[PDB]
Parts: C-alpha cells; structure tokens; sequence
C-alpha cells in the first residue's frame, strides 16, 4: 500500500520541520490540511517504520521504551502541579529517541534519517549469475533512485539464498557505486544421493530435482526476505525457482510473491504447481485465494493448450461436492473456516475462465448456476449471506 | 572426371574448345551410352525438332538413361532448343570428322614417372628441374617455404603418391591445367592437344612439360614430329601379406621400397625381395602424415601378388580390419569457441532465442531442458542485441 501511495504521489513525510514537502498539493504543517489518503498513509508508514525500529533494537527493548512511556505518564498523572509535572504525558521525537537510547544504548539516528526525515521508498531490480568454476553467485541488485518517490539505500541488505545444503543468509553491503555482489555457494551433494533438503525452519523435504539445472546447487533467492527496508523488490529467477519456492517455502510473503511472479510464466509446471499449492491444506489459506486467481490467469493465457476440463473445476468436486454426485454440491457447513473461505472465492477465480471466443464457457457459467441452485443452508450454524454475495459476484 | 572438367566450363570457351580436328572426337567418346546415337542422328539435320519427340524416343523402361544424358549434353551445350538442333558449328566439325574434310616408349614413359615419384619422396637422388619442383609445389602437393632447404612433402602429397599410376596421372594434369589458367596458359590450346593425342610459346612449353612428366618423346633432339608413350593416350602384383602383418615384396625398383617404407617397418631387403612389417608405429605414422587406410588396403591389393589371389578376399580380413582399427583409434577430443548465457527464464521464450543463432551459423550446441545456449564469440555482437530487442518487446 505504501509503495503504491509514494510512488503514485511523491511521498509521507512523518516528522517535517518546520514547506518541508513541496511535491504534493496540501500542506502538511496542520491535521486538517491533510489529504484523507495521505492520513491514511501516514499512519500506515508511521506503524511500518516503528516495526523497523524494533528489528534494529530488538522487541523486548521495545515494549521496555513503552513501559517506560507510560510510567512517566501515571507518575505525571496523579500529581496536582498545575503542568509542573503533567507535561510528562506529551511525548516528543526526541524524548522518544532519548528513551530509546536509555534503554538501549544504541541510538537509531541513521534509521531516523533514512526513513523518518526523508520521505521515499527504495526499489531494487535484482539479477544472478551463478559462477560454476568459482562455485559462486554473483548477484547484481540496482536501484532506481530517479524516480518522484524513490530513494537511494546505502545500508546493509540480507539476503535469503536456498541451496540444496539448506537455507543460508548473507548481508550485502549496497554502497552507491555497487552493483555485483559475489556471495560463495555450497555443495551439491544432496543430489548425488536422495536425502532431504533442509528448509528456512529446522524441518526437511523431498523435492522433485528435475526441473532443476544440473551445474548450480541454489534453487531460490530472496532479496529482502524480513521486509527490513520499505522496499519494492523485482528479482529476475528462473520459473523453476518460483516453484520451488511457492511449493517448498516456509515464509508467507514468498509463497505470494512467487503466485504473483508465476502470472508471467504459464508453462504446465507453474499450472502443476499451483494446483498443488490449492489441493494442499496445510498451506496458509490466503496463499490459495490467491492462486485460485493466478490459475485463473494461467488458464486465460494458455487456451489452445489446455487439455482437460477448465481449471479448478474438478478441484471444486473433488474438494466441495458430493462422492456420489459430482454437479450436486455438498451441503453447507462452514465450520472449518479454511475450506469457506476457499470454497467462496474459488468459483469467483473460475469466472474468469475465458474460451478462444473471448466468451466465458458454457461449462462455468452453469457449474456456478448450478451452485446457486443446489444451496442448502438448514444445516451449519453460520449465515450464507456472504457465500451467496460472492456467488452473485 | 574429364565430363566434370568439360562440365565446369562456359559456352563461350566451349564452342572455341570445340576445334574441328579432334575436340568433337574426343568429347562424343566420352558419350557414355545412347547420346552417342541420338547426335549422330541429328547430325544431318537442318531444322529443330520438337522436345517431346526427343522425350518419347526412349521407352518407359530405362528412362533414366535418357534424362541423364539429355542432362549431360544440355551441360555440355551440343544442342539449342530453339523454340532440339545441334551447334552448327560442332555440326560442321563433326561432319568433318565423319566422312568430310612402342616397347621404349613405355619403358621411357615408366623410368620419367618413376624418377618423378623419386624427387616427389625423399630421395636422395633424383632429377633435378627446377621447373618441375615449383609446379609440384604450386600443384597443391608440396611446400618448400624455403628455397635453400629443398621442399618437403605435404599431407596431400602422401595421398597422391600412394595413389595408382593412371589416377595419379590423370589428377596430375588435371593440377597443371588448372594452375595453366592461372599462370596465364591458354587453356584452350592446351586442352586440345589432349584429345588429339588419343587418336606456338604456349605449346612449346607444354610438350617441354609433357616430356618431363615422360607422356611424349621427340627422340630427335626436340624435333617437331613427336611420338607419344602409352600413358600419353589416357600390370603384375608383387607384394605378398600374411596373417602376422608381415609383408614380402619382390620390388627391385627403390620406389615401391620406399612406398611400403611409408606405411610399414622395413626389416630384410633381398636382391629380389624385400620383408617389412606393418606395425602399429608405421601405420600410425603414415596415419599422421595425412594417409588414411583405404589408401593403404587400396595399395596393397593392387599390388597384389599372384600366389594371393586364389584367396576370397585378397587382403586377410585380419590385415584390413586391424588396419581400418589403428586409423579409426587415432581422432578422439575437439576443439570450438563459444560463450553461455543462462537463466533463460520462460519456457516459450527460450525456443525463439534458438532459432537466432541457428540462422546465423553462430549456434554450437543447446539445451532446453536447463535453458542454455552457446554461442560463438564471433557473433556475440548480434545476439544480444536480439535479446534486448526481445526484452524491448516483452
């Protein structure tokens, strides 16, 4: 939202001095000269920007800054000294930053004057190579830094890399005049014998290595894995490498950025992956919602191609609709919470299904006619206002 | 061929070669078949003829005859459709041509191509023409490089030597006609002493040649009449293999001795007889120098001696399959120039880049199983461009 808004419109200036910021068409000096999406913005930004202060100084310091806030505050509140001492419940940005550097003994002035005083999103257009002789990845990560919103990023950067020997971090150290950063790689010994891969968190998985080229050992990188920078990230990886890391990964933002980087690939192997993703509960439950539409796109881009029915359809029966009876659909019983949430938005993906023609098929258009008609809500607990609602959309 | 050297040849140059006193001998000769009938027929004729006619001369059967020599004397330009009647002029010539208007020899013609062979290997002694070495060397056989050292001999050169006599010959004219044209000999001229023989400065010098080489002989001080040897119009084995890759030759002549030197180790010389073994060292030494095995199999059947031939087949399989086996064990890694990019990403835009460096000539090997393409440096320049333009398009 926030990359959206700074990049649309020049930028949210939390903390100005006073104009400070001459680039938009109010000003910002008083709340109620404020544009409402601005306001919106700035809360957005100003609560993002308190989550990156907590990664530089960790939680625990944090809910301490807090604590220490607010006893200030109930210490000030009791006495009767007319503002002698009621001035305590005002917070500043400096007494904030004294209490953090009480606390701490760090002081954040650097993160401060990056993402407080200046008023700009980075973007970060990333490449590899991965050197065979050498066995290393050279990375290339570019910003552009000419564009209305944007700034330029000069701090370090971490950056996830998945090899066959496990996942590994490195920190890059992005200066002005940078442009290729050689990260050393590993072994490719878990391909000489099958044994697992091991993951992000302490599990392990069996992997299907096919897709996989044979000279490099790395089978996905993330740059800015924590979201430790207010960034917009543009990773250039191969479709195999977005399926590994939208079928194996363990972080949430990964598996949704590999659905949304998949719409460009429509190869079958992105259609299988998908498809796995959305059979798979266990899965977080708006990465399906999500690749219900990105299968939806999939399907639009490669009609004359297609061989079967249209996508998603026999998941829908074989997920939500009778054993004996595949065009009757089951009874409702929203009581999972997962499987209604995926049942009310998969047909609302599946209309979007077009044919050569250009026109919605026949077979959709009455699988969701069909749906409307043989709805029964006598039975759960719960209401059908909004399953009804997204049938209708 | 003599029909491809007549073949590789213009109208203009072919009506003038057609000359009347031998040229439309010569050239119907080389008639394989049944052109030789179909002109004769129409060399009486005064008006064109209609192609299918010409066409529905030939029955059904064996009709490949007919259009491979229509083909042929098409190429050779005897006739003109017209609209089928012959070149007036070859015409007239051929009607002038029908009805219109020894045992020391051989034997100088075997002793001038036998020194010839000498000076072409590394003999010792040998006839000395300085003429003759530099048209050996210009013949693509040879290269001196340095006029003080005499000239060596080239990979090409083995392969000659071990050729026949009449092949070689015939070859070896080839050579000096076409480095004739070059040097700025008429080739006309030239060409149709040939022919008149199977039946100026410039000719002048080519007899001189034609003598060296040991086709012709004056025998009267270089007197005008000349009076040609066998090999000038266009024999026993002696060689003996066993199944031990030993060879007996009964060679008293140092030519053949040398020859076998070439390709085998040379272990007894008799005053009428010679052993020598072909081994792994010789025959791959001749291998390197540019020989392959079907020159040598060639070699030792032809030379083939009588007391061998009842055998079917002459040469032991044993003898020829371990010869074809030392050739073939001799070529194993390579060598190229290329540049790989990777991380072709989309499937379906990985086989569009494929067919950019197949066109060019660039491409070396691909793979679209892991999206990788090599490419010759030559045309990197060309390559990535097209990538950019592709990205351009997105």
């Amino acid at each position: 939202k926030i990359v959206a808004y700074e990049l649309k419109t020049g930028g949210v200036l939390l903390h100005p001095i006073f104009n400070p910021a001459s680039h938009l068409h109010f000003s910002i000096k008083h709340p109620h000269t404020l544009s409402w999406e601005y306001y919106s913005m700035f809360q957005c930004k100003a609560h993002l920007v308190m989550r990156l202060i907590e990664n530089r100084i960790s939680m625990e310091f944090m809910l301490q800054v807090f604590n220490k806030l607010l006893s200030l505050a109930s210490t000030a509140s009791s006495q009767k000294f007319q503002s002698h001492m009621w001035s305590q419940m005002l917070v500043s940005t400096s007494g904030f930053l004294k209490s953090i550097s009480n606390v701490s003994g760090k002081d954040i002035q650097p993160l401060i004057k990056q993402w407080v005083d200046q008023s700009g999103v980075v973007k970060f257009y990333g490449s590899f190579a991965f050197n065979r002789k050498r066995n290393v990845l050279e990375l290339e990560i570019k910003q552009d830094y000419t564009s209305p919103g944007t700034q330029k990023y000069v701090g370090p950067l971490k950056v996830t890399v998945q090899e066959l020997d496990g996942s590994f971090n490195h920190t890059l150290q992005i200066e002005e005049n940078s442009l290729k950063h050689d990260i050393p790689c590993h072994s490719k010994s878990r391909r000489n014998k099958k044994k697992k891969i091991p993951l992000m968190n302490g599990e392990e998985v069996d992997m299907d290595l096919s897709a996989m080229d044979a000279d490099s050992p790395l089978l996905w990188i993330r740059i800015d894995p924590d979201m430790s920078v207010l960034r917009k990230v543009e990773f250039e990886q191969a479709d195999f490498m977005w399926q590994y890391q939208l079928r194996y990964e363990r972080d949430v933002v990964a598996q949704q950025e590999s659905i949304l980087a998949l719409e460009k690939f429509p190869t079958p192997a992105s259609r299988l992956a998908l498809t796995d993703i959305l059979e798979q509960e266990q899965c977080f439950y708006r990465v399906r919602m999500s690749a219900c539409f990105c299968l939806a796109k999939i399907a639009n881009s490669m009609v004359s191609t297609w061989t079967g029915p249209p996508a998603m359809k026999s998941l829908f029966t074989r997920m939500f609709c009778c054993k004996s009876c595949p065009n009757i659909v089951k009874t409702n019983n929203f009581m999972s919470f997962q499987s209604y949430f995926l049942q009310k938005t998969m047909p609302v993906a599946m209309a979007l299904l077009r044919d050569v023609h250009n026109l919605c098929p026949k077979e959709v258009l009455t699988f969701i006619l069909d749906l409307i008609k043989y709805n029964d809500n006598r039975k759960n607990k719960f209401s059908d206002n909004y399953y009804r609602a997204e049938m209708i959309d | 061929n003599l029909q491809e050297f007549l073949g590789g040849l213009s109208p203009g140059v072919l009506d003038r070669l057609y000359g009347h006193p031998a040229t439309c001998l010569a050239v119907f000769r080389e008639l394989p078949s049944l052109a030789k009938n179909w002109v004769m027929r129409m060399l009486f004729l005064e008006q064109p003829l209609p192609q299918a006619a010409v066409a529905l001369w030939v029955k059904k059967e064996f009709s490949k005859a007919q259009e491979e020599s229509t083909g042929l004397l098409s190429g050779l330009r005897i006739w003109h459709t017209q609209l089928l009647i012959l070149n007036p002029i070859f015409r007239q010539n051929l009607r002038i041509a029908l009805l219109g208007g020894v045992p020391s020899l051989d034997k100088y013609a075997e002793e001038r191509w036998e020194v010839v062979l000498h000076f072409m290997v590394g003999s010792p002694s040998a006839a000395v023409s300085q003429d003759l070495a530099q048209l050996l060397s210009q013949a693509g056989l040879m290269k001196s490089t340095e006029p003080g050292e005499p000239p060596c001999i080239t990979s090409a050169g083995f392969q000659f030597l071990l050729l026949d006599t009449p092949a070689q010959l015939w070859y070896f004219m080839l050579q000096y006609l076409q480095t004739a044209q070059s040097r700025g000999m008429d080739l006309v001229e030239i060409l149709s002493f040939l022919f008149q023989l199977s039946f100026s400065d410039s000719l002048l010098n080519f007899l001189q040649h034609l003598r060296e080489f040991g086709l012709v002989f004056q025998r009267k001080r270089k007197s005008r009449r000349y009076y040609p040897t066998r090999l000038a119009i266009n024999q026993p084995g002696f060689i003996v293999v066993e199944t031990n890759y030993r060879l007996y030759a009964y060679t008293e002549s140092e030519l053949q001795i040398a020859l076998i030197a070439l390709f085998s180790e040379m272990l007894y010389r008799f005053p009428n007889m010679v052993v020598a073994q072909v081994t792994r060292e010789s025959v791959q030494q001749a291998i390197a120098s540019g020989i392959t095995a079907q020159q040598i199999i060639h070699f030792l059947r032809t030379r083939a001696h009588p007391v061998m031939l009842k055998q079917t087949p002459v040469l032991p399989p044993t003898i020829t399959d371990q010869i074809r086996l030392w050739e073939l064990e001799r070529d194993r890694l390579r060598f190229t120039e290329g540049v790989l990019y990777n991380q072709f990403l989309s499937q379906v835009d990985f086989e569009l880049l494929l067919a950019h460096a197949r066109e060019l000539g660039v491409l070396v090997f691909e793979n679209s199983a892991k999206r990788l393409m090599v490419v010759t440096p030559a045309g990197h320049s060309d390559v990535k461009r097209f990538w950019k333009r592709q990205k351009h398009s997105s």
